[PDB]
């Protein structure tokens, strides 16, 4: 609002403690914002390896498994999703959690399912050969162990053929990832015009307070910079209203997520 | 000390990991000793041993009980216009008075978020039909409701654990109302339950 | 009883909202851009043609001041409906009957709940089974007898390296081998496993 | 020349063209400026904060 401006701040002092509860709003948002990561990837407390030799019935997971070559350890299909979407008082805080730590979450998630089942979610992690743990899944859903153990061969060929053609349409075709950049667009514009109201007079004589403080005689200039202050008030009331909105629709869409991690990931629904 | 999120005066740099007590950022947090910062330390390390003719199977059990806190409703409070702002002013009334019917829409607000609090309450408790009552002689196959069970000697009729949990936890023209459901009722009503679940199973749902 | 600081989400619910309806009650004390913020003194000290503009700056700030307060409350209102609803859902599923869904209500397999009251919420104590004291054995997927593959009708094979034994998943239980509660589907010669006994 | 300001001047390789006087970024924000009396392209950039 003021740029620093000694009267446009004494001016602003007796509009009362506004500016309190809006700091205290958006610093709940990152916090809630860090909160949310954690509790929706943070969900084991052993970081579980896979082991140097790597036969898993026929089942080929190369694809996602962490790539030891690249530094950032992560998967190819990590990597293609990463390539595939892209001051004035304000500031961005970095997040608490780097890419690294996430990934290295995903990677400890993945060995544990793929090694001990579903056993690690509730104990501690109890090894058991996958062929064995794929006849128990189908014995879940309703089909006799024997279809696994006659049909093993044609199953792992087409998972694999499975998971390589979801990697050809995942590479190919760009529009794929159209949340996460509805996501981004819409706070880059909410940014954009918070930072283009700047620019309005307001009913004021200028859009740019310096020039009234060094054009004009302090009494009336009150009056104009009273107006700047009742306008940018306004708007900044508006954009903070907005963010709290959108925040707690992610928050609940992380909930969600986080509930699908645990239900599904972790157990067969 | 130099970071992604700034720069660090006051602390001692240390090439250990620990768990993360004040998070700062950039995956970096610090402790106390003095005071020093460091890397977060995601958890412990360990690699299962897989192969493919090789399972664990466990040979004995042990049975955990953990709480689980949920808030299911806040205090119902109501804010008149005219006292608030005008303060019992002939004038300020007049002048408000062609304002546009902003009060109406205020207090039809405040009305609806209470009525929300009661119904929530209300959706949240009233899981029954009737009150199931446990006889007075109790032998369940040596398991001990005691610390759980209603003390009919208190005068609030509630179990030691709601006592402790109730014991621990602490005008210009605004009022608050009473919620509908007093304190007794809602213990009724858990009594109740934990009644009907103890004796009848699932069968009473 | 020991450890305190263990019922925070009530605690600090509470807080926001004495500390919500404290700052509404403050924000009466402040002048807003006019001469005063106490009425009478505006009122009994200048004729009505300014008067009325200094009341109608009072008017207007303590306005958007209540309609914030009244936007916050909202806000936070349909929170606590999202919290008490999934708070009814757990009650009904948790409390009702044995739940399925892994880690809905308590870590480890679920076996049943207890509520208790609080001033402004519940308590769930949930009772878990958790599993222990683990030991490693030699498995296979399937017996070859006569040619013919065999597999456990609700279990699974393990050895303690002689003799084989069929056993159920969660516990610790060996029983010999019988045609009771195996059954045969072919012959054992496209398994990947079998093992001769 | 009447226009105030206060920031750091950094030398800049801005390619103006000779009858400019004073260029811009984005959202009405002076960028750079040509003294009076040298005829120089310079570069306004706000003082550190945070
Ligand atoms: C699992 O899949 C990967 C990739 O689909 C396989 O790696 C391929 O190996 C062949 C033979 O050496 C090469 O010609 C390809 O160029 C490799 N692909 C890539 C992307 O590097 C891997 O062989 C598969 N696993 C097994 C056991 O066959
Ligand atoms: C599980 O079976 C293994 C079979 O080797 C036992 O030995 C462990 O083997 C792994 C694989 O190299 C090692 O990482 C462990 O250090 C071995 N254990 C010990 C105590 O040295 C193992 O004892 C069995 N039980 C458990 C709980 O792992
Ligand atoms: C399963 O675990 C329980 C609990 O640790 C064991 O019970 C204990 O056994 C020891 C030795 O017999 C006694 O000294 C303890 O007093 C027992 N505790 C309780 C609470 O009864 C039990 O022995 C274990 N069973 C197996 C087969 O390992
Ligand atoms: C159920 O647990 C309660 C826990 O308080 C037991 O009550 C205690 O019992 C012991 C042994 O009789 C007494 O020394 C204590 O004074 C009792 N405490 C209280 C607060 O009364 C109760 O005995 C247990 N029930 C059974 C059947 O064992
Ligand atoms: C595996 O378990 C079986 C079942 O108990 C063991 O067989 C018995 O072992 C005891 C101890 O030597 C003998 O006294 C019994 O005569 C055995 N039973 C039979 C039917 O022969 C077996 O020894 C165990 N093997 C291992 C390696 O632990
Ligand atoms: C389990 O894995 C082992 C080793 O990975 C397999 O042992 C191999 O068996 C084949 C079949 O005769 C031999 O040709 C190899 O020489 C063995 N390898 C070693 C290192 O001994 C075993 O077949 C696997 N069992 C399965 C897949 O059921
Ligand atoms: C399980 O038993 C069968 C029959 O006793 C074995 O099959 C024999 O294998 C030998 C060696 O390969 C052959 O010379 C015979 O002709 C086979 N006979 C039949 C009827 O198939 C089989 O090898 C045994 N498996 C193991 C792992 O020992
Ligand atoms: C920590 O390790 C780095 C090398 O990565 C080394 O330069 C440094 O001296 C070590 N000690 C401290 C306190 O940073
Ligand atoms: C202005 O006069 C000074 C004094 O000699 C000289 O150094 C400078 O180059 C002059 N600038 C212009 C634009 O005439």
């Amino acid at each position: 609002i003021c740029g620093d401006s000694t009267e446009c701040s004494n001016l602003l002092l007796q509009y009362g403690s506004f500016c309190t509860q809006l700091n205290r709003a958006l610093t709940g948002i990152a916090v809630e914002q860090d909160k949310n990561t954690q509790e929706v990837f943070a969900q084991v407390k052993q970081i579980y390896k896979t082991p140097p030799i790597k036969d898993f019935g026929g089942f080929n997971f190369s694809q996602i498994l962490p790539d030891p070559s690249k530094p950032s350890k992560r998967s190819f299909i990590e990597d293609l999703l990463f390539n595939k979407v892209t001051f004035n008082g304000l500031t961005v805080l970095p997040p608490l959690l780097t890419d690294e730590m996430i990934a290295q979450y995903t990677s400890a998630l993945l060995a544990g399912t793929i090694t001990s089942g579903w056993t690690f979610g509730a104990g501690a992690a109890l090894q058991i050969p996958f062929a064995m743990q794929m006849a128990y899944r189908f014995n879940g859903i309703g089909v006799t162990q024997n279809v696994l153990y006659e049909n093993q061969k044609l199953i792992a060929n087409q998972f694999n053929s499975a998971i390589g053609k979801i990697q050809d349409s995942l590479s190919s075709t760009a529009s794929a990832l159209g949340k996460l950049q509805d996501v981004v667009n819409q706070n880059a514009q909410a940014l954009n015009t918070l930072v283009k109201q700047l620019s309005s007079n307001f009913g004021a004589i200028s859009s740019v307070l310096n020039d009234i403080l060094s054009r004009l005689d302090p009494p009336e200039a009150e009056v104009q910079i009273d107006r700047l202050i009742t306008g940018r008030l306004q708007s900044l009331q508006t954009y903070v209203t907005q963010q709290l909105i959108r925040a707690a629709e992610i928050r609940a869409s992380a909930n969600l997520a986080a509930t699908k991690m645990s239900e599904c990931v972790l157990g067969q629904s | 000390f130099q970071t992604r999120a700034g720069c660090l005066i006051g602390a001692e740099h240390v090439n250990n990991s620990y768990e993360c007590d004040i998070p700062i950022g950039a995956g970096i947090c610090a402790s106390y000793q003095s005071i020093i910062a460091y890397t977060m330390s995601l958890g412990a390390e360990n690699s299962v041993a897989y192969s493919n003719n090789s399972i664990a199977i466990p040979t004995n059990f042990t049975i955990s009980v953990t709480t689980e806190i949920l808030p299911v409703s806040m205090t119902k409070t109501s804010v008149d216009c005219t006292m608030y702002i005008c303060g019992d002013s002939t004038e300020c009334s007049n002048l408000l008075l062609q304002y546009g019917s902003f009060c109406t829409q205020l207090n039809r607000a405040l009305t609806g978020i209470a009525v929300e609090q009661d119904k929530n309450t209300q959706e949240v408790f009233a899981q029954v039909k009737q009150i199931y009552k446990t006889p007075p002689i109790k032998d369940f196959g040596g398991f001990n409701f005691s610390q759980i069970l209603p003390d009919p000697s208190k005068p609030s009729k509630r179990s030691f654990i709601e006592d402790l949990l109730f014991n621990k936890v602490t005008f210009n023209g605004l009022t608050v109302l009473p919620p509908l459901l007093t304190d007794e009722m809602i213990a009724q009503y858990t009594s109740a339950l934990l009644a009907g679940t103890i004796t009848s199973g699932w069968t009473f749902g | 009883s020991s450890t305190a600081s263990a019922l925070g989400k009530l605690q600090d619910v509470v807080n926001q909202n004495a500390q919500a309806l404290n700052t509404l009650v403050k924000q009466l004390s402040s002048n807003f851009g006019a001469i005063s913020s106490v009425l009478n003194d505006i009122l009994s000290r200048l004729d009505p043609p300014e008067a009325e503009v200094q009341i109608d700056r009072l008017i207007t700030g303590r306005l958007q001041s209540l309609q914030t307060y009244v936007t916050q409350q909202l806000i936070r209102a349909a929170e606590i409906r999202a919290s008490a609803n999934l708070a009814a859902t757990k009650m009904s599923e948790c409390v009702l009957g044995q739940s399925k869904r892994v880690d809905f209500c308590g870590k480890g397999y679920h076996l049943m709940s207890f509520p208790q009251s609080a001033p402004h919420g519940v308590v769930f104590l949930h009772v878990t089974y958790v599993p222990a004291h683990e030991k490693n054995f030699t498995t296979a997927p399937a017996i070859c007898h006569d040619g013919k593959a065999h597999f456990p009708r609700e279990g699974v094979f393990v050895s303690n390296g002689t003799d084989w034994f069929v056993t159920q998943r969660n516990f610790y239980e060996p029983q010999i081998i019988t045609t009771d509660n195996t059954f045969v589907s072919g012959n054992c010669d496209v398994v990947i496993g079998i093992v001769n006994n | 020349n009447g226009l105030t300001g206060t920031g750091v001047l950094t030398e800049s390789n801005k390619k103006f063209l000779p009858f400019q006087q004073f260029g811009r970024d984005i959202a009405d924000t002076t960028d750079a400026v040509r003294d009076p009396q040298t005829l120089e392209i310079l570069d306004i950039t706000p003082c550190s904060f945070g």
